[PDB]
């Protein structure tokens, strides 16, 4: 997880989705291809209050 | 089962319903291509059919 | 949830029966503590060996 | 659910500080009736949230 972070795959609805990253598979549905993304954060000012 | 061509399984637990779940035979394995036998759990969210 | 293990006591009726996930506020059972510290010695004392 | 086990140490287990948490909140909520303001979300409305 220090690599991919959380996968993508229907948690609950809040649940946040960040340990500290994103990731999933995600088939583009304009056409047929399959990309997989990341996504990482750094919080900001007063992020924890 | 011979005489009548079934496949039974059984299974203890599940991780998540909210996954789809199928039952892969495969020859190989780590490898979805190269499986004979795919079946969909029939109502999803049970074991032992 | 004290409705549902009542009925669940004696019936066993699972309309509707997933959950729905968002349908949770409740807490999970915890491991036992006496089990993991077996598993936690073990894997000192053959550590040391 | 009943294999979702969490280890000790973890907010989501039922013996947590969260759950005794979660025990002393919900009967001691209605000690005081609301007109009073020693209601235990009149002095300290934060609480709730």
């Amino acid at each position: 997880q220090k690599y991919l972070g959380m996968l993508q795959n229907g948690y609950s609805d809040s649940t946040s989705a960040y340990v500290d990253n994103i990731s999933t598979g995600l088939v583009v549905n304009n056409e047929s291809k399959l990309e997989a993304y990341k996504i990482t954060r750094v919080k900001t000012d007063d992020y924890d209050k | 089962n011979k005489t009548k061509n079934y496949i039974a399984s059984v299974q203890g637990h599940l991780m998540n319903a909210d996954y789809t779940r199928r039952l892969i035979l495969t020859p190989v394995e780590n490898n979805y291509y190269a499986r004979l036998f795919e079946f969909p759990f029939s109502p999803n969210t049970i074991l032992n059919t | 949830y004290q409705q549902d293990l009542t009925m669940l006591g004696r019936g066993g009726v699972s309309k509707n029966l997933r959950t729905a996930n968002s349908l949770v506020g409740l807490f999970l059972p915890e491991y036992n503590p006496a089990l993991t510290d077996y598993w936690q010695t073990l894997r000192l004392r053959l550590f040391n060996l | 659910r009943s294999s979702s086990f969490v280890k000790p140490g973890s907010v989501a287990s039922m013996f947590s500080p969260a759950g005794y948490l979660t025990e002393l909140y919900r009967e001691a909520k209605d000690l005081h009736f609301s007109s009073s303001a020693y209601h235990l979300d009149n002095r300290r409305p934060d609480l709730a949230d």
